């Protein structure tokens, strides 16, 4: 809405650089944090995509898993590198939600179900 | 299979030992937080075993009760050990699962796919209410006698079954050898139920495995329990035991009340009737209703917004430490429950009664400000993005 | 079909009551 | 530096030995702890004892 | 509790219920007014339970 | 102001401290003040005569004290019950026959069990003191009622307990002088033992396992930090830059 | 055999001159009582609270 | 159920080469002043509601024991 | 074999000389 654009509010560009602030320490992006456990439909928006795309998010994941082990940060060359926000995930899965929408107004069974703990 | 036989832990007399103790695959960056669960266990195995030798020397009877207890203290070999390891012991098990929760709040340890793990936990605290409560009363002094009136007497205000509801589980007109004798039997059962609702706590967490600090998918960095997780939890076992032989041998009278060493009469009411240190925030919600009817009516909403946490869903990012709103709203009501533990001793009068009816409802208006970030912060990569 | 559904499934609700006072006769309420 | 090797160097190549040190070690500390808060103790505390009583023998 | 309360009436610091002297309850959750038994004089003073 | 009465202040008492023992020729002196001014109208009843031996008398002391009372013993071959000399095995004696005889003698008031009264009120051995060497004259404004004495450290400030610990009111076998700050104090030193008579065997053993647990702790924070050493030096290279 | 706390009580009144002046002016606006119910009863519980905390550092160093 | 396809070079030394204790007391003035200057707005959280609730009941019970006082 | 069989000696000689280490307790030496 009106209230989370950072270019017209004040207090949404101070929580914008909070979490970018806190993103470069572990080398991570935004996107990295969607886990196929929690969400079935973010399994399904990973399988589409390229394996060189899935690859360097498996990599960016197993260096800041080692980072928080050892209880440091990347160094600061490396990170004036980053980039948090750019995404690679957020459009791939809008159309496997948006096709989901569409096998229910129309009736079908869904393609994949969770199973029962 | 294989052919002719190998490592000896690999057999089956000792596989569900071997895949669930020692070869469990855990990510490797947990910290000390997720060691005060297996310090939990420790703490239900000690009331177990101590309680059981405690039994062989206590009568059920209310001329006998009160005065079986001083002879443990005075007659009985090591007797005064006994007894303390076991009234202490029921407050470490509290300090211990009080901290076990707060972890799983800070890093939303209840989100999917680990929403049973949650609700299996909430039947465990109500387990842990029951018997700790139910095993106060054996002493028989004037706080269990005047703490057993004031808890029982709250189901008369149930609509019209409810009057039939109490002079049920009183076996009588009052409290007395009836109610005695049936909270000794029911004390020696429950914490056995505890133990096989604690085995199936712990079957459903080793479906999908453990949370980390950091809140993603961990499948790339994994190590096994044993040795690292067992050498950092043993770390964890001698602090406790420092810290739990300083309430026994330098202070083992301090976590309790003084009016519990006088012979329970019925006639007198002490001046202030006040519960252990860890009832103290649910006996000032209970107290904050003007009327009695809404207060059991408020008790029963605490364990149904917790049962009801895992189920609202649309929050992709899990802990706290990439969250900056929600990390300022923990801390918020962290003091609103150490602020009704105070109101919870305190005399029913100004100021307490303002003080004491504002944090019950910033108590639950953290139940129903968590879902409003599920909405407004689903829409943050469609608009911060570079 | 659905409405059948329910049309069904509210006297299991009532089945259950047939039930409920079968043996206790809660009386006060 | 040379008290190291050598006190590896006789005692635990060896799986038997070894839980006779840490069962028999167990015990000369024991005594050795044992003797010092006896010693602590009644050294803070002089003519507090039961022996000290100076009419101990006659009530009468 | 007697001899205390917002009148002198029947304290009682169980969950909060400030009597007053008659009986009646002034403010508290005490649903119902205090029980009342039958008993009359005999010619003085004691009146029986 | 009144109402649960005046604060009693700290005093250094010799049994306080981590390493500090029981005076006990201070109990020795405290079961004499207790034995002719106070069990005329208290009882103990959870301390037996054996239970003095080693503490403060000889047990050749407490076959010739215990067998100066006459204790009911139970039937003979006739039915009957008869009384007895006292043994090592009895139970201090009862002033009262009941608790309702005992309100009877005092007013209606009842004087409570002293066996654990240091630990039944709140800062236990503080108040007993301030209580006894407590008596005032009442302030400005305040009436009592007749058979009740003022004492501002009661709840209330009126007590239905006479002012007894009077100056000279025991003779002291050991040539102490028996004052009545003297007896206050010798008597405490009673009371504190009979609640608590392992306190001893207690503060001991617990010296004993916080040492021997604060060096199983350091051996456990090398073991740990031993095994983990390998993966918190290890170098890894990945691919990935942003 | 004086006693040794009445004795200490009495030779701890200088280091208190003001509570006690407070105690003072309460006996004189309650003087001549009309209805009774004005006693002064705060500020002789703040006076022996003064004099009980002397008392309590030297008493039991002076006992046997 | 764990299986992530990886690549990636590891090197490992062996735990008797290395100093195992002095790790601890190696920076302690610099790693007190990172812990207090990232953690000082998550205290001011749980200490303030604490301290000014404290500060506002020894407030009120001051000023109605001095109106009982004859 | 012949090693299992003195190695089967060497800690039934502890057993022996540890439970003769927990009961019966000279213990100046
Ligand atoms: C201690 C509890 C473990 C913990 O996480 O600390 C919690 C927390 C600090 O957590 P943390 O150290 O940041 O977590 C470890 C790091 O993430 C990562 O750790 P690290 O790599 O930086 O190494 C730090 C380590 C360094 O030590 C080493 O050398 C090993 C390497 O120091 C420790 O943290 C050892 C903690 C001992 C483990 C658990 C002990 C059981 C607690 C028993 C007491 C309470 C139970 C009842 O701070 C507290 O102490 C809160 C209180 C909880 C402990 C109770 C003791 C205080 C009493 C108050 C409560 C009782 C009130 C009664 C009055
Ligand atoms: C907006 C929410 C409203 C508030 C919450 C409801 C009212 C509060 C009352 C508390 C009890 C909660 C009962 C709800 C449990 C079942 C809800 C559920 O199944 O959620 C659905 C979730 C995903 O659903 P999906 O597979 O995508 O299909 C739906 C498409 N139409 O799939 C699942 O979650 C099911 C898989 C996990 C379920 C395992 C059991 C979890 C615990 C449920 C029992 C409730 C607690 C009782 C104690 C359990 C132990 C005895
Ligand atoms: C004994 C406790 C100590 C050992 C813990 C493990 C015990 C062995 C049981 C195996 C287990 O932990 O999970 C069983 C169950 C199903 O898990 P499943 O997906 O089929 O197995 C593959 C897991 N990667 O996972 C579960 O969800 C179990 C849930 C409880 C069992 C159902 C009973 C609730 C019904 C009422
Ligand atoms: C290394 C060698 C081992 C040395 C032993 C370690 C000493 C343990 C510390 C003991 C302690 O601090 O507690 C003592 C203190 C007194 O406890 P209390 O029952 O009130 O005795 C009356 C004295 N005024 O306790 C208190 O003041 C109560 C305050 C609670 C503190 C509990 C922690
Ligand atoms: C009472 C005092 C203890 C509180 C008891 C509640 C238990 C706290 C829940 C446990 C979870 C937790 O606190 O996590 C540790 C966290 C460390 O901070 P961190 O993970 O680095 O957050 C990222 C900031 N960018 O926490 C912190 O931010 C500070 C560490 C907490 C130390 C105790 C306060
Ligand atoms: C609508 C009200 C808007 C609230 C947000 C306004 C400020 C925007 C913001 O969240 O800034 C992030 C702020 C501090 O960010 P940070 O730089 O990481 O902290 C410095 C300490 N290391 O993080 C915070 O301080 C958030 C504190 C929680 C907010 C308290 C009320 C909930
Ligand atoms: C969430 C867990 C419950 C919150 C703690 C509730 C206790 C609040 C502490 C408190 O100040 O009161 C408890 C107790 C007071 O003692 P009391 O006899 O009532 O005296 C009247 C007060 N002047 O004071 C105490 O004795 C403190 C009891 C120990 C508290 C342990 C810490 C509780 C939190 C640990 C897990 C986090
Ligand atoms: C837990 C549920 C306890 C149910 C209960 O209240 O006990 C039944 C109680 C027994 O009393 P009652 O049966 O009337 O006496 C013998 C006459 N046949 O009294 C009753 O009969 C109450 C009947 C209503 C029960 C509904 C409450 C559930
Ligand atoms: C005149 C008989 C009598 C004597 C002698 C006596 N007491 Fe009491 N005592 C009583 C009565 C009556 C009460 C009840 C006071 C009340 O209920 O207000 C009481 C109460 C007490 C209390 C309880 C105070 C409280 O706050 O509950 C203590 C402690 C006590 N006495 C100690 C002693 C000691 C110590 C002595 C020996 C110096 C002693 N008493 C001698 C009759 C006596
Ligand atoms: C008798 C009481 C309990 C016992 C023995 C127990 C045991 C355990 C154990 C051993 C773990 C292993 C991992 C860890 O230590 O973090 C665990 C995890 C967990 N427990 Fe408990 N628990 C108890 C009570 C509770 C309660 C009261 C709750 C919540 C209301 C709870 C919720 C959880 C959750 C959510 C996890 C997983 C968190 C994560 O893996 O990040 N447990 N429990
Ligand atoms: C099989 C298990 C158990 C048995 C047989 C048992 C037995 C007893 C007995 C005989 C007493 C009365 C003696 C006394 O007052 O000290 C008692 C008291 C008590 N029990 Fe247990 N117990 C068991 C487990 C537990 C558990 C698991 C808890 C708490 C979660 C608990 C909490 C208590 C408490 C708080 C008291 C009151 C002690 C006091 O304050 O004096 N018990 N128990
Ligand atoms: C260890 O027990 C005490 O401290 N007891 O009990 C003798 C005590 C003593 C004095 C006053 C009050 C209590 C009880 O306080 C509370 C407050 C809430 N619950 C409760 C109990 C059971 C259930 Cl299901 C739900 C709520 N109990």
């Amino acid at each position: 809405q009106s209230f989370i654009d950072p270019k017209k509010n004040w207090f949404a560009a101070q929580h914008m650089k909070a979490i970018s602030k806190r993103l470069r320490r572990f080398g991570l992006r935004y996107d990295d944090l969607y886990d196929p456990y929690y969400d079935l439909d973010v399994k399904e928006a990973l399988n589409r995509l390229p394996k060189e795309v899935v690859d360097a998010r498996h990599q960016r994941l197993k260096r800041a898993m080692d980072l928080s082990m050892k209880h440091e940060y990347l160094p600061e060359d490396l990170q004036a590198m980053q980039t948090p926000f750019r995404g690679y995930l957020q459009e791939m899965l809008a159309l496997v939600k948006r096709e989901k929408a569409e096998r229910e107004s129309l009736g079908g069974l869904p393609l994949y179900q969770r199973t029962i703990p | 299979m294989r052919n002719q036989r190998f490592s000896l832990l690999k057999q089956p007399i000792s596989s569900t030992l071997n895949q669930h103790l020692i070869d469990y695959p855990t990510p490797s960056n947990l910290s000390y937080w997720w060691g005060f669960g297996s310090l939990a266990g420790i703490c239900l195995v000690i009331q177990i075993v101590t309680g059981v030798f405690l039994a062989m020397h206590y009568t059920p009877h209310v001329d006998l009760a009160f005065n079986s207890v001083e002879h443990v203290m005075r007659d009985v070999e090591g007797g005064w050990l006994l007894r303390y390891m076991h009234a202490n012991g029921a407050s470490m098990f509290l300090i211990v699962v009080h901290l076990h929760i707060f972890r799983g709040l800070y890093h939303a340890s209840y989100s999917s796919p680990r929403e049973f793990v949650r609700c299996l936990g909430v039947v465990i605290f109500l387990l842990m209410i029951v018997t700790a409560f139910t095993g106060y009363v054996p002493p028989w002094g004037q706080m269990s006698f005047w703490g057993a009136t004031v808890i029982t007497s709250l189901a008369s205000a149930i609509p019209v079954v409810g009057d039939t509801i109490v002079t049920w589980l009183w076996g009588g007109f009052s409290v007395d050898n009836a109610t005695l004798n049936r909270f000794f039997s029911l004390h020696h059962l429950l914490p056995f139920i505890l133990v096989g609702a604690s085995l199936l706590h712990l079957a459903a967490l080793h479906q999908y495995g453990s949370n980390n600090p950091l809140g993603v998918h961990s499948e790339m960095d994994q190590i096994s329990f044993y040795p690292y997780f067992y050498v950092k939890d043993l770390v964890g076992w001698v602090a406790f035991a420092i810290f739990f032989s300083i309430w026994i041998f330098y202070a083992p009278n301090v976590l309790g009340h003084p009016d519990n060493y006088i012979p329970a009469n019925p006639m007198p009411t002490p001046p202030h009737i006040v519960p252990e240190w860890y009832f103290l925030p649910i006996h000032a919600i209970l107290r904050s209703i003007p009327d009695k009817s809404g207060g059991v009516a408020a008790i029963a909403p605490v364990f149904i917004c917790l049962l009801a946490l895992p189920f609202f869903k649309s929050m992709y990012v899990r802990s706290s430490s990439f969250r900056p709103i929600h990390q300022g709203i923990f801390w918020l009501l962290l003091a609103d429950r150490l602020l009704l533990g105070w109101i919870g001793c305190q005399p029913v009068e100004a100021p307490f009664v303002t003080i004491g009816q504002i944090p019950p409802l910033v108590f639950f208006l953290f139940f129903a400000i968590t879902p409003i970030p599920g909405r407004v912060g689903r829409g943050i990569p469609n608009s911060y993005t570079d | 079909i659905q409405p059948t559904d329910v049309k069904a499934a509210a006297m299991w609700g009532v089945a259950a009551a047939t039930g409920g006072l079968y043996l206790i006769q809660p009386w006060g309420w | 530096g040379g008290i190291f090797e050598a006190l590896y160097k006789v005692l635990m190549r060896r799986n038997s030995v070894y839980v006779t040190f840490v069962i028999a070690g167990a015990f000369v500390g024991e005594r050795a702890v044992d003797y010092g808060v006896h010693k602590l103790w009644e050294h803070n505390n002089v003519g507090k004892r039961y022996e000290d009583i100076s009419v101990l023998g006659q009530r009468q | 509790l007697p001899n205390a309360g917002d009148f002198g009436g029947w304290f009682c610091p169980c969950h909060g219920s400030h009597y007053d002297i008659s009986g009646r309850i002034r403010k508290g959750p005490a649903p119902y007014n205090l029980e009342v038994p039958t008993y009359t004089f005999l010619e003085e003073n004691k009146l029986l339970i | 102001e009144a109402e649960h009465g005046l604060a009693c202040p700290s005093y250094p008492w010799p049994h306080q401290g981590i390493l500090s023992s029981y005076d006990h020729a201070s109990i020795r002196r405290g079961h004499q003040v207790y034995t002719q001014v106070c069990a005329s109208c208290h009882s103990m009843s959870l301390i037996s005569y054996r239970d003095l031996v080693g503490v403060a008398y000889t047990e050749e002391e407490v076959k010739a004290m215990a067998a100066e009372i006459e204790v009911v013993d139970g039937p003979n071959d006739e039915g009957e019950m008869f009384t007895r000399p006292g043994k090592l095995s009895d139970r201090f004696p009862q002033p009262y026959a009941n608790e309702a005889a005992a309100r009877f003698a005092n007013g209606g008031a009842y004087p409570p069990d002293l066996s654990l009264i240091t630990k039944a009120p709140h800062n236990g051995q503080n108040y007993v003191f301030a209580l006894l060497t407590g008596y005032r004259d009442p302030p400005a404004g305040v009436s009592i009622r007749e058979g009740l004495h003022y004492n501002p450290y009661f709840p209330g400030g009126a007590i239905a307990m006479p002012k007894m610990l009077n100056d000279g009111a025991v003779e002291y076998e050991d040539g102490t002088p028996a004052t009545e700050s003297q007896m206050g104090k010798d008597v405490v030193s009673f009371l504190s033992w009979a609640a608590e008579p392992e306190m001893e065997e207690r503060k001991l053993m617990g010296f004993k396992w916080i040492f021997v647990l604060t060096l199983a702790l350091l051996q456990a924070g090398y073991y740990r930090r031993l095994r983990w050493s390998v993966l918190k030096s290890r170098k890894l290279v990945l691919d990935v830059v942003n | 055999p004086v006693d040794q706390k009445k004795y200490l009580e009495e030779s701890c009144k200088p280091k208190c001159v003001k509570a006690l002046l407070e105690y003072q002016a309460c006996v004189k606006r309650i003087q001549g009582d009309e209805t009774g119910n004005k006693h002064c009863t705060g500020q002789y519980f703040d006076y022996w609270s003064c004099i009980d905390k002397c008392v309590a550092q030297k008493l039991f160093s002076k006992l046997k | 159920k764990g299986f992530v396809p990886m690549k990636a070079v590891t090197y490992g030394l062996s735990p008797f080469q290395q100093k195992i204790m002095p790790g601890l007391w190696k920076d302690l003035p610099t790693k007190i002043h990172h812990k207090v200057s990232e953690n000082w707005i998550s205290a001011t959280l749980l200490l303030g509601p604490l301290v000014g609730v404290y500060s506002y009941v020894q407030n009120y019970q001051e000023k109605e024991k001095l109106s009982h006082r004859y």
